[PDB]
């Protein structure tokens, strides 16, 4: 009940998943315009 | 205290060790004086003296004059205290008894290693 | 014989040391073992007594 | 009473030099 | 029967040979810690002793005389009541927090 | 009062190794921790000496080692020591891990996982050390094994080439492996410091598996004498090898310089990796074999969660004891298989041994724990 | 007993116990080396350079 | 935690003896040989079975490799 009535880390872990995605993609170096889109 | 047993044992053995190896003249003079006073002041009034007579004849087979005691005490010096204490204490095996919250009472082996000094 | 020596010049020295190692260990292994038993004798001998009132 | 604690028999573990309950162990102390 | 196997197993296990009871051998998690903590003076000191005894025997690589081994029939679950309740309590607090 | 108890540095050493309450009843199986420490010191010293004489150029390397053995004073004994040393280290390691499993020491989670890492780290170390002489086995061994990381899809090829620093195991790989092999033992020392730090929070387990607070004893002198005795026995063993049988645990192809044009008849790593080689070789598919090899080691990390028994130690767990020794024998078998060429019947013995291994850890010994529980009416 | 004589003479003082051990290690080193050497060189009669070197 | 507050123990008497009062090896063979036998009988049926099977799988498979490397009349 009260865990599941948590699941307030779902929108925060959404933003942390983009940090993980975008972070690995920055550290590693097409369809983002300007940045690398123009090698 | 339940937590001081080891520290106590350590300091005490350290004393025995110090007397065996290194007793000073001055402190021996002090020990002499303590025992002097003890003997004189103990034998005071009829009861202590009656006992001294009684037990003495059982133990020494006679009564030992105060003045004799004094000349045997006067004999003792630094060297004598060292020498005698070594005979009985230095590197000899003690008998040990504890009762109570003695969880910390040093292990027998540790106690026995405390009856000598590597430095001497 | 020469080809063994060529491959392992140390053959003789090593074998000498082997002997001295075996000898020292013959001494030291029962010695230290005896030291162990001595210290531990305090514990090996001990008798336990439960005495509730 | 506690006075009826007697210390168990150690005969089995003793050095032979210290077996005799009627002799000083101090004789053998230097040896041991 | 089931009980025939259980009795064989008990003797195989062999904790009885050190004069332990089953409950002495339970691995101590937090629940068990607490059950022990609720043991009355009699039962606690008894456990303290049985374990001192066993540990000292373990050291010596020795066992007791058979006469002295803990008998399958005589081994009471001294701890279960204390422990069943510690666990009932925990389960309750879990339930509650949802 | 007393220096051993106060002084910032002495306090630690006192707390760690003199006045530490140890259980009365730890067996010879608890010797291995100290012995591993010795192994580690031993390797560092012998290692340091060797490194004063060795060179990590493809051209000079094989001969620099033989130069140690011919022309450096006592260079031979040092070298053979560091090599048999490596074996003794892995014996100590596998004994140590054995005790962990049998006596349920792995319940000490932090201590345990650090330990897994120690194992991995020593593995890396010894893998790279074996390359340093630049013998036939060194070279072809290092080639086959590093190539497994090629099976990683997407990145495999690139990743292996970056490790190498070129297109094969060559000049650049050896020079970097020398570097890694030197610094890794240092990192092992720190990890080991930490390994102990966590152990000192709980104190030691014992063979009964039952808490031993009611019967602890000061470490010194009981366990000081006893560790020394153990170290003698380790030295007896080490030197038996070095002085009577220095090559017993090695492969002769490692006396033949590394030759990129002529592949040896049977390629094997050192014996202490044979069980994992054999698991790897059992799987047809190459990435399969990689993941199996990794799992044969990393599974160590899971064993804590697979514990079912209400008792900590296997002392009183007959069914579990049988299964434990089964696992041990199976690892002896996996080792035998891994030293064998890929032919009948060994291919199939290996496959079975590989199944048995994972089966025991993941299914059988969990079950046994539980069967035992029911046999005890809990 | 012999051991008694030794204890009082050598081992009681720890300074003395040490002096004993260094001096005894000295004589033990020389003795043990010489004896083990002779043991090896008799086990290996004739085969050592030092046995045949008189010829050259 | 150090000696002094490890745990709580009541009513237990420990009697022991100096090492210098005692033999290092009391009845070493007369008690020890029997004890070692006892110890081994206890474990061998748990420990030995696997190693027997190893020896067998190794015996068999080594000789199966032998046989398969020979020729047979056909
Ligand atoms: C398995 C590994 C094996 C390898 C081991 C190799 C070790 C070295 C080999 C060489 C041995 C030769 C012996 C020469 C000793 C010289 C003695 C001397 O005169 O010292 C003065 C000094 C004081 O003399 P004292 O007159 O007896 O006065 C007593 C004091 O009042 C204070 O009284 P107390 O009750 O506190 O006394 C208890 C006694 C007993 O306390 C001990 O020190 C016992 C602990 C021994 C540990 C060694 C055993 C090794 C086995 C593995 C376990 C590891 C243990 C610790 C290792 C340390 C590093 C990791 O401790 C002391 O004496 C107190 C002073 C504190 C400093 C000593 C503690 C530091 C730890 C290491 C000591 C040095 C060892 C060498 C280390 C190097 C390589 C490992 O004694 C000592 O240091 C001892
Ligand atoms: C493939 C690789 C292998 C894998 C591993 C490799 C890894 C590397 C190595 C790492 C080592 C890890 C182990 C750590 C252990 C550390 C120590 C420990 O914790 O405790 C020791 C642990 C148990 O200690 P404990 O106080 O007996 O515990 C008893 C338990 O409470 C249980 O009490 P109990 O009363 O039931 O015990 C019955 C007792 C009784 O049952 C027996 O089996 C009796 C047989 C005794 C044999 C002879 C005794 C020697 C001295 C005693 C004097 C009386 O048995 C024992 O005490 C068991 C221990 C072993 C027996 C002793 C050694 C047998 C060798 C036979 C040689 C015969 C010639 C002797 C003359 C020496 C002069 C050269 O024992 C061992 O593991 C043995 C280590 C000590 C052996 C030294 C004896 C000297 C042997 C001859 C040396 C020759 C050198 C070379 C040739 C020379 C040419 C000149
Ligand atoms: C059909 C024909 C074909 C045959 C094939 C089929 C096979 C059928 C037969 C089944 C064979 C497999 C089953 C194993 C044996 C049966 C069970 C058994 O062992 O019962 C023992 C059983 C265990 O007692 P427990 O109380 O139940 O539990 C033991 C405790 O956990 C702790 O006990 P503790 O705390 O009182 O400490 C003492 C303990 C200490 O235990 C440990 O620490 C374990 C390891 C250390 C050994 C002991 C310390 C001595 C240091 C050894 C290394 C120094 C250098 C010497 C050279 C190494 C040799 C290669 O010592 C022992 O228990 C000795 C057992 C050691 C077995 C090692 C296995 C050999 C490896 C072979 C690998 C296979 C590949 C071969 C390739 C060759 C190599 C390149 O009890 C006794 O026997 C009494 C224990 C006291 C020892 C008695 C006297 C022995 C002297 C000990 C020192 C020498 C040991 C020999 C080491 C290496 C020899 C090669
Ligand atoms: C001189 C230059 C060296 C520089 C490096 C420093 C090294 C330290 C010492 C070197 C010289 C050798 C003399 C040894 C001193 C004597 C030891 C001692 O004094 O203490 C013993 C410790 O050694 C034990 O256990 C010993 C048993 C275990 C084995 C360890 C022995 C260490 C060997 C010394 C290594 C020499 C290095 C040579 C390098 C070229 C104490 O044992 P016990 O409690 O039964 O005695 C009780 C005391 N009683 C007998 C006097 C009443
Ligand atoms: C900080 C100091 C470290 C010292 C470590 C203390 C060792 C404690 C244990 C010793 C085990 C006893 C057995 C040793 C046998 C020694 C016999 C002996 O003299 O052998 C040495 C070689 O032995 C050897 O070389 C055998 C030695 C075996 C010791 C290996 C263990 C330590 C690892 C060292 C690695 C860095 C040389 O003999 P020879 O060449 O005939 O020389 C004649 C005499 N000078
Ligand atoms: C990636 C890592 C993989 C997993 C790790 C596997 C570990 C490799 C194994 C090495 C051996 C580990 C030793 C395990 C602990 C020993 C347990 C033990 O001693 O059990 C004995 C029987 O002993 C005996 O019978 C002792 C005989 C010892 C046998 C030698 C082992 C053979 C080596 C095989 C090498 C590949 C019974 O002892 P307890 O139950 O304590 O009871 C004592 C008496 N009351
Ligand atoms: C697909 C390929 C397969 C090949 C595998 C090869 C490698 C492993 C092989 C074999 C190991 C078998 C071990 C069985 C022996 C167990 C029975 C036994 O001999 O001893 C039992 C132990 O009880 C008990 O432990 C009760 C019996 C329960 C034993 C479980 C057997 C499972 C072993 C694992 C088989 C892989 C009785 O002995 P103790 O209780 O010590 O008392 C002795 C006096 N009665
Ligand atoms: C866990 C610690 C260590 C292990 C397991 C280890 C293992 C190995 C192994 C297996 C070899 C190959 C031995 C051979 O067959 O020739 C080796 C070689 C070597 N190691 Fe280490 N080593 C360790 C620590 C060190 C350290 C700290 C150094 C130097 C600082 C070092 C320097 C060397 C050198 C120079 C060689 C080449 C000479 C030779 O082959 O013997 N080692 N090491
Ligand atoms: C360089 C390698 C290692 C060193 C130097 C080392 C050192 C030690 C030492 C000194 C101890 C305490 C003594 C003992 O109980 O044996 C110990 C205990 C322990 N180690 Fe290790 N260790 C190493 C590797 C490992 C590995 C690989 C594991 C597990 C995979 C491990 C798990 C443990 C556990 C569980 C204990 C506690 C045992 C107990 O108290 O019952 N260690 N280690
Ligand atoms: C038993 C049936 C009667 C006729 C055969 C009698 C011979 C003895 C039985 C084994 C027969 C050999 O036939 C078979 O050969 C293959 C190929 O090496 C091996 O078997 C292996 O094959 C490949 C090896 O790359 C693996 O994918 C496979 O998983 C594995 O079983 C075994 O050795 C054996 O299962
Ligand atoms: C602490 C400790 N607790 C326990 C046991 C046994 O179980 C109880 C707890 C031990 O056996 C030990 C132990 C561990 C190592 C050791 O000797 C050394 C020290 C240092 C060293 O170098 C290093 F790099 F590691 F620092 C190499 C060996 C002596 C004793």
């Amino acid at each position: 009940r009260y865990r599941q009535l948590a699941r307030n880390w779902v929108p925060t872990a959404s933003l942390w998943g983009a940090v993980g995605a975008v972070g690995l993609v920055w550290a590693t170096d097409d369809w983002v315009p300007y940045i690398n889109g123009k090698f | 205290d339940h937590m001081s047993i080891d520290d106590m044992m350590f300091v005490l053995q350290g004393q025995w060790m110090r007397l065996c190896t290194s007793a000073t003249e001055s402190e021996v003079l002090r020990g002499k004086n303590l025992l002097r006073n003890a003997l004189v002041s103990h034998l005071d009034g009829t009861t202590p003296v009656c006992e001294d007579i009684g037990r003495s004849l059982l133990t020494y087979g006679r009564r030992i004059p105060l003045a004799e005691w004094e000349s045997r005490i006067a004999e003792v010096d630094a060297r004598v205290v060292r020498e005698v204490c070594s005979k009985y204490f230095y590197d000899q095996c003690p008998a040990v008894a504890g009762f109570g919250p003695i969880e910390q009472l040093p292990d027998y082996n540790r106690i026995r290693s405390g009856m000598f000094w590597l430095r001497f | 014989t020469f080809l063994r020596w060529a491959a392992e010049p140390e053959h003789d020295h090593r074998k000498r040391m082997g002997l001295k190692m075996l000898l020292m260990m013959g001494l030291l292994l029962p010695l230290v073992y005896a030291m162990k038993r001595h210290k531990w004798s305090v514990l090996k001998s001990r008798k336990l007594a439960y005495r509730p009132p | 009473s506690h006075t009826d604690i007697k210390v168990p028999d150690f005969s089995d573990y003793r050095r032979p030099e210290v077996l005799d309950s009627t002799k000083s162990s101090k004789e053998s102390s230097e040896a041991r | 029967w089931l009980e025939g196997i259980r009795k064989w197993y008990y003797n195989a296990a062999g904790f009885n040979k050190l004069g332990l009871m089953r409950d002495d051998t339970i691995h101590e998690n937090d629940d068990v810690k607490e059950a022990i903590r609720r043991l009355p003076e009699n039962l606690y000191n008894d456990r303290v002793f049985r374990i001192k005894r066993a540990l000292d025997l373990s050291m010596r690589q020795q066992i007791l005389p058979k006469e002295q081994w803990t008998k399958y029939e005589e081994d009471k679950s001294y701890l279960e009541p204390y422990l069943k309740e510690v666990i009932r309590e925990r389960k309750e607090r879990e339930e509650w927090a949802k | 009062t007393n220096i051993r108890k106060s002084h910032p540095l002495m306090k630690i050493v006192n707390n760690a190794f003199i006045d530490l309450p140890a259980p009365s009843n730890i067996s010879s199986w608890w010797n291995f921790g100290s012995l591993l420490g010795i192994c580690l010191i031993l390797q560092i010293l012998t290692g340091l000496f060797l490194a004063m004489h060795y060179t990590s150029d493809t051209t000079t390397a094989f001969s620099s080692v033989t130069h140690i053995c011919r022309d450096v004073n006592y260079g031979w004994i040092i070298r053979y020591m560091h090599a048999n040393g490596a074996s003794m280290f892995f014996i100590c390691l596998y004994m140590h891990v054995g005790r962990g499993l049998y006596y349920g020491s792995y319940t000490f989670l932090e201590t345990w996982n650090i330990g897994v890492i120690l194992l991995l780290t020593v593995m890396a170390t010894a893998f790279m050390g074996y390359v340093l002489p630049w013998g036939q086995m060194s070279f072809w061994g290092a080639t086959v094994i590093t190539n497994l990381l090629s099976a990683i899809p997407y990145i495999g090829t690139n990743l292996v080439e970056w490790i190498w620093g070129g297109f094969s195991v060559d000049k650049a790989t050896l020079t970097r492996f020398f570097a890694f092999h030197f610094i890794l033992p240092f990192i092992i020392m720190a990890i080991a410091m930490v390994h102990l730090l966590f152990l000192h929070e709980t104190g030691s387990n014992n063979p009964t598996g039952i808490s031993s607070d009611v019967d602890k004893i000061p470490f010194h002198p009981y366990y000081t004498i006893k560790d020394i005795l153990g170290a003698l026995l380790l030295i007896l063993a080490l030197m038996l090898l070095v002085l009577f049988a220095p090559d017993l645990l090695g492969d002769p192809d490692n006396y033949t310089p590394a030759n990129p044009l002529n592949t040896p008849p049977h390629i094997k790593p050192e014996w202490y990796f044979l069980f994992a080689y054999a698991i790897l070789r059992s799987i047809p598919n190459k990435l399969g074999g990689v993941l199996a090899l990794a799992f044969s080691i990393l599974i160590l990390a899971l064993i804590p969660l697979l514990h079912t028994s209400k008792q900590r130690s296997m002392m009183f767990r007959p069914l579990s004891q049988c299964l434990f020794w089964a696992l041990v024998a199976d690892l002896l078998t996996l080792t035998w298989i891994g030293g064998q060429p890929v032919e009948h019947p060994y291919i199939t013995i290996g496959q079975l041994a590989s199944v048995l291994y994972f089966l025991l850890i993941l299914v059988l010994m969990p079950t046994a724990g539980t069967i035992e529980n029911k046999l005890l009416k809990w | 007993t012999l051991t008694a004589r030794l204890y009082s003479l050598l081992f009681r003082r720890t300074s003395t116990f040490a002096l004993t051990i260094v001096v005894g290690a000295l004589f033990f080193e020389r003795a043990f080396d010489q004896g083990a050497d002779a043991i090896y060189e008799h086990i290996n009669e004739g085969k050592l350079w030092k046995h045949i070197k008189h010829k050259y | 935690r150090q000696f002094g507050h490890l745990t709580r123990v009541r009513h237990v008497i420990t009697y022991s003896l100096s090492p210098f009062e005692q033999r290092a090896f009391p009845h070493y063979f007369s008690k020890g040989i029997p004890n070692v036998l006892r110890r081994t009988r206890a474990c061998i049926l748990r420990v030995a079975p696997p190693f027997v099977a190893f020896y067998l799988v190794y015996t068999w498979g080594t000789q199966e490799f032998e046989k398969s490397k020979r020729k047979n009349p056909a």
